[PDB]
């Protein structure tokens, strides 16, 4: 699994941070790189094993057979996470960017320019 | 996790074929090694080939 996408908006990412986390970004930035290169090279997908021959030369076939079935039916689940309220704290900090900043900032800019004619002059 | 399973079996059977070779080798060599001379004709077949050496060598 995990068809991954690469760096999107990397110009915006690195170049502009929350001051209160600015350090973190570097740490997270470099962490990402680690994950990137590692995954790109190795995905976890093995073969499914040639039993037929193996049974021949694992003459303990009953073993081969029993283990064989249990494996082939076997399922490994989706391994666990630890962040998924982050998913949400995004939109919340995202409100702060936009709305919180959209509106408040938008008003500021409007007046300034509205003044600018007189003072531009 | 699977392969480890299988390889243990293989490796025993492989080793068992060699151990059967070593034990069979010792046993066959210990079984057949006796009445050789009781066939004096195994020195006749030497004499055989030896007259066919001393003839068929020149």
């Amino acid at each position: 699994r995990k068809l991954a996408l690469k760096t999107i908006d990397w110009v915006a990412f690195g170049e502009i941070i929350p001051r209160n986390q600015k350090a973190v970004a570097n740490s997270l930035k470099s962490w990402n790189e680690t994950l990137t290169s590692r995954l790109a090279t190795l995905p976890e997908k093995p073969p499914a094993i040639d039993w037929a021959y193996y049974k021949a030369n694992v003459a303990k076939a009953g073993l081969v057979d029993d283990f064989e079935k249990k494996f082939n039916a076997l399922k490994v689940p989706i391994p666990e996470d630890k962040y998924t309220a982050q998913v949400d704290a995004e939109e919340k900090e995202d409100v702060k960017s936009c709305a919180e900043f959209l509106t408040q900032s938008k008003t500021r800019i409007q007046e300034y320019e509205k003044e600018l004619e007189k003072m531009r002059n | 996790e699977v392969k480890n399973r299988l390889d243990y079996h293989i490796s025993v059977q492989n080793m068992m074929r060699q151990k059967e070779q070593e034990h069979m080798i010792n046993w066959v060599e210990k079984r057949v090694v006796q009445s050789i001379s009781a066939q004096q004709e195994k020195e006749t077949i030497a004499k055989c080939i030896a007259d066919l050496k001393l003839l068929s060598k020149k």
